[PDB]
């Protein structure tokens, strides 16, 4: 609902006042106390969860008006405000309570209560001060209590709550470095000065771009109808009235150019824009390229006078967009669209911004509105998605001097014309955003710092255009090279073509409707490109023409093909050679970035030819944080949804885990986390949102709904490499561990987290190799690191590596490690490793295969020792000695686990305790005495096998149970049901819990014996007598 | 098709038998070095893919596409690439309950045939376990002209009529492979070991047939048994007929059989079984004569018995 | 011949080339050839061990031929053999496959009638007596170079060598060495294991002295004073330690770039090892012993009889 | 039968071929009232498995036992 808002000074969480009506028809009578929810409008596409916040009556106030406190939002009510808000009423009046509350406070309060005896102090303290009462007062999250004194850190888990002390901890928190003394939660409070100047003279301000688009609405003079929409300007400063021209005025000067008339508007109190700074629309920052800070003064020109000019000729910028053949038809009706609505200024020598959606083009609808009714089909159907300038290009003639300069185009009484197409430079990014204002979809914002390759673009491309203005000329020519798919190449060069404003000229060779092996086609493949080049180039500014997937058309020499086929393709590999030369020569400024996806296929004639190759790499740690912080930005998320709910995210998740977890995942993984990640939220909200009523005010992502989707993608990229699936198993897991724990670590968690200190690599440690006794978790331990430490994982299953040839074994070694080094973080599992690298030089030769296989194996594990780094190979073994000597030396198999039998009481009842994880131990019988039980002589795995056994009696009770329980209602004196189907009878499942006894596990360890011999243990024994470098 | 269902909001493109159009001509171990497989039709993908994007991002509820493939794997590669369909819905062949569920309705579809007298469908069922609801269809099919060329009945059906309709008649999977084995279900002899042949049966079908609490079972199902004998005292037969239960499939090898000369044959015919075995379903992989690969604890020789085993 | 080459290209006689490198197994031999490429500035291809070999018959055969035409194509290449026992044993006095195949090719393709020039072929491997003598003729890999792993009191020189590698130049070191530098007891603790021991050494210390700055006791960087507690006095719930952590994780919400600091000796934002620390590697680490391989190398350099 | 190892842009026929074959089979049968379509085949296996599915109860045909000839011969040598 919509009334009207008012703001006051009160403390921070006094209830709102509303009037009569909104009581009336809102308050339900039978609520002890009355709550609703209300919403400020903001200057931007979104909008902000609304406030929870407790109401009384005042009938003072008028019509469907509402007075808050400015506190609720750090404002100040001394400067200008807004004249309406939104208002929902509570539904059934039900408010949650939190758990963790949180506030910071100063030093010096902080300590002086500390030295207070008595707690309920605070609590009394608490009302004394802030007004605040248990049970009633609703608290915000991150809001100032005061300034300077304390603010509140958090609420949860429900970002709004009652207070409730025997629920709410209301957690007061030192604020050591006092830094809430500077966050004031207003901007200010007075000006620099009052009377500044009687008579200001003209003032040089900073002309930045309006990252919105404004909501005709919040507009503070009623503006007239169908006039002045696109010339209208915003600012906050006390330059409105420095100026004796009130709100809603002109000013022309803008850097004393060829001046353009603009209207300007105070800008309202939630904005936290920057003050001192005229925010312009698009088509009034377009004139003005470089010159940051411009001379504006008043201009009281009393009316837009002349507001007839006969005709107009306008004309068409050059662009990639404007010249295609389909769109020729969107455009021109857009245009008389334009026209014969309002009167729109047009001041000479100027851009003209038109949005349009591309999807529409190919589609039209009839001229029903210009036969009759002539009205626009709501463009809430028509959501804008690409953007062209058209240019004035027309000082018309008339009797009036000066008559180019501030005239209208009358709908009835003038006609406009286009002449033709002209040239300019667009606006660079840093200059505006002209996708953000549009709501486009927005391009990646690169930083420079931290994405090499970017800056090495736009490095070739800057000089390449400071040369365009240099008498001297030289080719510049680009080739984007990468090893995967993904990588954000075509991005790459769009966000170059932003942030230099160079056009972009986009042909994808994909798209190209000839046929793959251009069959008599030479002429096709080749017109289409000369067509869609020379018809815009000419025309086009300093421009990159961009090639994606070349690849597809520039095909290898083939020596197995027919000779014809060989004849028509080298034909084009020459031709496109020839191409690049003439166009290189043809125009200045002709900038040739091709993209591969493999170079090695590229010929030569090509390769060579080309002067700049650019690897672009899989994104490592700094930069998918950045992604990150990117796709779950605000204006990112709400972007591509309609509904009323926005979305966002708790703050309290950590980029940087997030990133460790997203090891080895593209950009377009990112994404694809990211709206998974959207989807459990929106779900989860859907089908919460049936109970009572709670969450209402948006739909939240969270930490773990996040790491689920990391699981889930993780799994699927391992697919799409062949890896297989690794079952979920953690260190909960495992158990009578204590050492082996930390030596994994060491190796491999260490150098993942705080890659400052491994700057130079070092060649870490390479090799963990699980040797000792049999069947005691080395493959649970290789599972356990694959699930736990956010790797990728391959396996080499026993002596599968053989084959039935010479050679195509060591293909198989060689495609094993080329595949892991195609997914750098990896790891590399061998296990029953002695049937695959056996000791050299003994039991016979054999053809010497075994022989041709380790050596293979030991040149390629880390033979190269350059980079090898980041895949991790992992052994195990019943014994080493098996093990030829030359894998044992470190860098290869470096680290040496003993892992084995605990031998130990303590670490036999861990391993119990980590086996009963999920497990139904639900009784008075203790892992103590059931460990006493069972002599050290037993196994790892044999206490697994108890718990089995366990299981399976439990089982089979529960079996005889149901069984009998049903020949009560199966048989035919009962005659009940014999559907043998009968969980449905017994709907009671927790009736069906299995739970241990020491009957169970008594009688397991006496039909358990040790799975190992004494002569097992005596032999493993004597093979660790083979104590490695002894 | 973009521009209609983006004028015509909220909607659906479904594409039926979809590898027909954009199914990749799979490469037959051909050449991968000519960008692999990059043809037309790959690139009519990615076109689409393309085209559609551009729509989605716009607004997710104004566009949604529904694929249908025969198998999940096999259609081009690139949706799995640019990450343009998650979804894993695939349509098992319906079992026990199904079967009756819908074979009335197809007793019922158009003809109207009267099941014989005192039944529910309840062992028509039992029997054609295997058959598809496109088999089923054809079955009642022939039934009908079984019954309808007797010229005595033509209302009810008949267990003999169902016993001689059943041979001569096979499902469509594994209609062409003319494949004739298992006829030796014996599950009837008793044997000796009945005392004791409870904990088989118990260890293969109870785990399965009290399903709801076995999906609380926290640890690993066990799932392995071994029989020593005295030699060849009923072995074979009895894994035949625990095979012929039928709660399982059954698939064997015969120890001498697979121990050949050749070094990489003798191991991988063993993972033969398991590639095969895992990719259909539950089996048994009885392994007969396994003392023949068993390696007497070798470790001196390291033969190939060592690498087998 | 390249540094000189005005002097060196003055004698017709085909320029002594070739090298064949043995020894002990971790001893620097693929790395004393990987790292000629860059301090000579030749080509190197590289052969990764048994790549060649293919099962086709004869496959394996236009494999060499092509590899030695490419090696021909771009001159001059260092041609390395990453090992050199597998590729071509010593023929057998019948069939023995085709390895008789790759071998008899090998040595048309090195001294043919139609002989390149400007090739270096360089091998190692462990075991070399099991190359084929033919191969050991004195004009192809003609000079045997042994490498020796004991060096006793050498074993500094090495040290001091990887300790103050500084292969990255963007920091004037890697290891975070100590003032004192005494890598004398160290050296003569080490035993003479191998080549590689040290590097791990090395590595292991460096593992254990950075828990110092790191993990730091738990006492001497995290938690370190005053701010170890500046919630208050928890008495709602007896959440106590898991609570003060997650508000220490919600209270560090600041954000700072470039926070660089040397406190260390002489390096940024490192726990320099102390020797005397270092010293508790020494017992770890383990050497590769065989006697087999002292007395084998008896063998190669003419058994040391002949 | 779909002989995939073929060439490309062949078996795209053969698919448009067995499809739009069984698509006038159903055409027919639903269109008109008593078409029955008989089909003779020189070997069975060849016919496609998107087709051989849809006919039901296919007939073999074997050979003439001595008891047929007995009746085949008296009818070449009739009257
Ligand atoms: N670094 C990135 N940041 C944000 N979005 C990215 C990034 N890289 C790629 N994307 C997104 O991924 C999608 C596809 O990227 P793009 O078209 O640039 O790929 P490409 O490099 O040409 O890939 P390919 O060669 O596989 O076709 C786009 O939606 C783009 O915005
Ligand atoms: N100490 C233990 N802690 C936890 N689980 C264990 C332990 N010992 C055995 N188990 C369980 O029993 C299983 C049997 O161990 P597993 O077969 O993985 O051992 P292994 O040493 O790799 O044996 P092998 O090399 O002989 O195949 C493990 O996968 C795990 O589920
Ligand atoms: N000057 C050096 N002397 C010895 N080792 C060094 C030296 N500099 C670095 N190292 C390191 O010591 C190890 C020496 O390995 P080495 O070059 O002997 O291996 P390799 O020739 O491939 O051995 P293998 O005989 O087992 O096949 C490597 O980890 C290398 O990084
Ligand atoms: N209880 C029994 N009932 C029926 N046949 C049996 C029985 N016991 C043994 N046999 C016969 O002995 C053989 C059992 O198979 P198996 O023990 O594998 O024989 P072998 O080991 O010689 O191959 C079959 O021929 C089977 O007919
Ligand atoms: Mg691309
Ligand atoms: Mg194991
Ligand atoms: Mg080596």
């Amino acid at each position: 609902m919509k009334a009207s808002l008012t703001f006051s000074l009160s403390g921070i969480y006094a209830p709102c006042s509303i009037s009569r009506d909104i009581y009336l028809e809102y308050g339900d009578k039978k609520a002890e106390c009355l709550y609703g929810t209300i919403r400020l409008p903001q200057y931007g596409p979104g909008c902000t969860p609304g406030k929870i916040v407790h109401c009384v009556l005042d009938d003072s106030l008028p019509f469907c008006s509402i007075v808050v406190p400015s506190k609720l939002f750090g404002f100040m009510p001394t400067q200008p405000t807004m004249d309406f808000c939104y208002f929902e009423p509570i539904l059934d009046n039900v408010v949650p309570v939190l758990d963790s509350v949180t506030f910071l406070i100063n030093e010096q309060l902080y300590s002086k209560l500390m030295d207070l005896p008595q707690e309920m102090q605070q609590i009394q303290f608490l009302h004394y001060k802030y007004n605040i009462n248990s049970m009633e007062t609703v608290v915000h999250s991150r809001d100032i209590l005061t300034s300077g004194l304390c603010q509140i850190l958090n609420c949860s888990p429900f970002p709004q709550g009652l207070v409730d002390f025997t629920e709410t901890q209301l957690i007061l928190v030192n604020d050591t470095e006092q830094k809430l003394s500077a966050l004031k939660y207003a901007n200010e409070d007075e000006e620099y000065a009052l009377p500044k100047i009687g008579t200001n003279s003209a003032l040089s301000i900073d002309l930045e771009s309006l990252p919105c688009t404004i909501s005709r609405d919040l507009l503070r003079p009623a503006p007239h109808i169908n006039d002045d929409n696109s010339i209208y300007a915003f600012t906050d400063a006390e330059t409105l009235l420095r100026l004796d021209v009130t709100s809603g005025s002109f000013i022309t000067v803008s850097n004393m150019g060829c001046v353009r008339l603009v209207k300007l508007f105070v800008l309202l109190l939630p904005n936290g824009f920057k003050k001192r700074t005229i925010y312009a629309p698009p088509k009034i920052i377009a004139s003005f390229p470089d010159c940051s800070v411009v001379t504006i003064s008043k201009s009281n020109i009393g009316h837009t006078d002349i507001p007839i000019a006969n005709q107009v000729f306008i004309s068409r910028v050059g662009g990639w967009l404007q010249s295609q053949k389909c769109f020729q038809n969107i455009i021109l009706t857009t245009l008389k669209k334009f026209f014969s609505e309002s009167k729109r200024i047009l001041c000479q020598n100027d851009l003209i911004p038109i949005a349009f959606d591309s999807s529409m083009a190919d589609l039209n609808i009839a001229e029903e509105n210009d036969e009759s009714d002539d009205e626009d089909e709501l463009g809430q159907y028509y959501k804008n998605d690409s953007l062209v300038w058209f240019f004035v290009t027309s000082a018309e003639l008339d009797c009036f001097s000066k008559d180019n300069s501030h005239f209208i185009i009358d709908p009835n009484r003038t006609k406009l014309i286009t002449t033709n197409i002209t040239n300019r430079r667009p606006l660079p990014l840093s200059r505006s955003n002209l996708q953000r204002y549009y709501g486009f979809a927005e391009t990646f914002y690169y930083d420079l710092h931290i994405f090499p390759y970017v800056r090495q673009l736009v490095n070739i491309l800057e000089t390449s255009f400071n040369c365009s203005q240099r008498g001297i000329t030289l080719n510049a020519s680009v080739l984007l090279h990468s090893t995967t798919n993904n990588v954000g190449k075509a991005t790459m060069v769009r966000f170059a073509s932003k942030y230099l404003g160079i056009h972009l000229l986009e042909i994808d060779c994909l798209s190209l409707t000839s046929n793959s092996r251009q069959l008599d086609s030479t002429s096709k493949i080749i017109g289409y490109i000369r067509a869609k080049c020379e018809n815009v180039l000419p025309y086009a500014s300093p421009a990159v023409i961009f090639l994606a997937h070349l690849d597809s058309i520039l095909l290898d020499v083939n020596a197995n093909q027919d000779p014809e086929a060989i004849k028509l393709q080298k034909s084009i590999n020459f031709e496109m050679s020839k191409l690049l030369d003439d166009f290189t020569f043809k125009f200045p400024g002709t900038t040739f970035v091709g993209s591969v996806n493999n170079i090695d296929n590229v010929p030569s004639s090509f390769r060579s030819h080309m002067r700049f190759e650019i690897l672009v790499p899989v994104p490592s740690e700094a930069q998918r944080l950045r992604i990150f912080q990117w796709y779950l930005s605000s204006h990112e998320l709400n972007r591509d949804v309609q509904q009323k709910v926005p979305v966002s995210y708790m703050d309290n998740i950590s980029f940087s885990s997030l990133s460790s977890y997203s090891a080895g995942l593209t950009p377009l993984d990112i994404k694809s986390i990211v709206e998974t990640a959207r989807m459990t939220a929106t779900a989860r909200f859907y089908q919460e949102s049936k109970k009572c009523g709670w969450l209402p005010q948006s739909i939240l992502i969270t930490q773990e709904d996040l790491s689920k989707a990391t699981s889930k993608a993780r799994n699927e990229f391992s697919v799409s490499i062949g890896a297989p699936q690794i079952p979920n198993v953690t260190w909960d897991d495992i158990g009578g561990i204590d050492f082996v724990k930390g030596e994994i670590l060491d190796t491999i968690d260490m150098p993942l987290k705080h890659p400052e200190l491994f700057t130079s690599g070092m060649k870490k440690r390479s090799g963990i190799l699980f040797y000792g006794p049999p069947g005691t978790g080395k493959t649970l331990m290789a599972k356990a690191i694959a699930t736990n430490f956010s790797l990728n994982f391959f396996s080499v299953k026993g002596p599968e590596l053989l084959n039935m040839y010479i050679g195509e074994s060591e293909a198989n070694v060689r495609r094993v490690f080329q595949k892991a080094r195609e997914a750098k973080p990896c790891v590399i599992f061998f296990d029953q490793i002695d049937s695959v690298a056996p000791k050299r030089g003994n039991q016979g030769d054999s053809g010497g295969v075994m022989d041709r296989i380790v050596s293979q194996l030991l040149a390629e594990l880390d033979g190269m020792s350059t980079d090898a780094d980041g895949v991790f190979v992992i052994g195990a073994t019943n014994r080493p000695d098996l093990l030829d000597e030359a894998l044992l030396r470190p860098g290869r198999f470096d680290k040496l686990l003993y892992l084995g039998i605990p031998d130990t009481d303590t670490k036999q009842l861990n391993i119990l305790e980590a086996l009963t994880r999920k497990f139904v131990l639900d009784n008075d019988v203790k892992l103590i005495e059931l460990a006493k039980l069972c002599p050290f002589n037993y196994t790892g795995a044999d206490f697994y096998a108890l718990c089995s056994d366990a299981m399976l009696n439990a089982m089979s009770r529960i079996a005889r149970m149901v069984e009998k329980k049903v020949s009560q209602h199966n048989e035919l004196t009962g005659e009940n049901i014999s559907t043998r189907r009968w969980f449905d009878k017994i709907a009671t499942k927790e009736d069906t819990k299995v739970v241990v006894k020491m009957e169970d596990f008594l009688k397991a360890q006496e039909q358990l014996t040790p799975s190992v011999s004494r002569a097992e243990l005596n032999h493993y024994e004597a093979v660790r007598a083979n104590f490695e470098g002894a | 098709w973009c521009s209609f269902c983006y004028w015509y909001g909220p909607s659906l493109i479904v594409l039926d038998n979809v590898e027909a159009l954009f199914g990749k001509p799979q490469a037959n171990d051909g050449d991968p070095s000519n960008n692999g497989q990059w043809d037309n039709a790959s690139k009519l993908l990615n076109f689409f893919i393309n085209q559609v994007t551009k729509i989605f991002n716009k607004d997710n509820k104004r566009i949604r596409v529904l694929f249908s493939g025969k198998q999940k794997t096999q259609i081009n590669p690139l949706l799995f690439d640019k990450h343009f369909v998650s979804e894993t819905w695939s349509l098992r062949a319906p079992d026990k309950h199904a079967r009756a569920k819908l074979l009335e309705y197809f007793f019922s579809k158009n003809q109207i045939m009267k099941l014989n007298r005192d039944l529910q469908f309840s062992d028509l069922s039992l029997e054609t376990e295997g058959f598809s609801p496109l088999d089923l269809e054809i079955f009642t099919e022939k039934i009908f002209y079984d019954l309808q060329l007797e010229r005595d009945c033509d209302n009810v059906v008949t267990r003999e009529l169902f016993s001689k309709s059943l041979s001569a008649f096979t499902p469509s999977a594994l209609r062409g492979v003319k494949l004739t084995k298992e006829t030796n279900i014996k599950w009837g002899d008793i044997g000796a070991l009945a005392n004791a042949k409870d904990v088989l049966l118990e260890t293969l079908e109870w785990p399965t047939k009290y399903e709801p609490i076995f999906v609380n079972c926290p640890l690993r199902l066990r799932s392995g048994i071994l029989l020593y004998g005295y030699p060849g005292c009923g072995k074979t037969l009895l894994a035949s007929a625990v095979a012929q239960q039928c709660g399982l499939n059954f698939i064997s090898v015969k120890g001498p059989e697979i121990l050949n000369k050749f070094i990489g044959a003798s191991e991988q015919n063993i993972r033969e079984l398991f590639e095969r075995a895992q990719s259909v379903k539950p089996c048994i992989l009885f392994f007969d004569e396994f003392d023949s690969i068993a390696p007497k604890r070798g470790h001196d020789s390291t033969g190939v018995t060592d690498r087998v085993v | 011949p390249t540094k000189y080459e005005p002097i060196f290209v003055n004698c017709p006689l085909r320029l002594r080339s070739g090298i064949l490198l043995y020894g002990y197994p971790g001893c620097g031999k693929t790395l004393l050839a990987s790292a000629v490429a860059q301090q000579c500035g030749l080509n190197f291809i590289s052969v990764k061990g048994p790549e060649i070999l293919n099962k086709f018959i004869g496959a394996s055969e236009q494999n060499i031929r092509e590899l030695f035409e490419r090696a021909q194509s771009v001159k001059p290449c260092i041609l390395f053999f990453d090992e050199f026992d597998s590729i071509a044993p010593k023929r057998g006095h019948d069939s023995t496959g085709v390895t008789d195949r790759v071998v008899n090719q090998l040595l048309t393709q090195m001294d043919g009638a139609e002989g390149l020039d400007g090739v270096y072929i360089l091998a190692a491997t462990s075991r070399p007596d099991l190359i084929d003598s033919a191969l050991l003729r004195p004009g192809r890999l003609d000079k045997s170079v042994i490498c020796n792993i004991p060096t006793e009191s050498e074993r500094l020189d090495i040290l001091q060598a990887i300790v103050n590698s500084k292969d990255k130049d963007t920091g004037q070191k890697k290891f975070a060495l100590e003032k004192n530098a005494d890598l004398k007891l160290i050296a003569e603790k080490t035993a003479g294991f191998s080549g590689a021991d040290l590097q791990g050494l090395c590595y292991n210390a460096y593992l254990k002295s950075v828990h110092r700055w790191l993990s730091a006791a738990d006492q001497s960087e995290v938690v370190p004073g005053n701010d170890n507690i500046e919630y208050f006095s928890i008495n709602e719930h007896g959440r106590r330690e898991e609570n003060r952590l997650r508000l220490k994780t919600l209270l560090q919400q600041d954000v700072v770039h470039e926070t660089k600091t040397s406190t260390s000796a002489a390096s940024e934002l490192t726990a320099v090892v102390t020797i005397n620390d270092l010293l508790e590697a020494c017992q770890e680490t383990k050497p590769s012993i065989s006697t087999s391989e002292l007395v084998k190398l008896r063998g190669i350099y003419d058994r040391f009889q002949k």
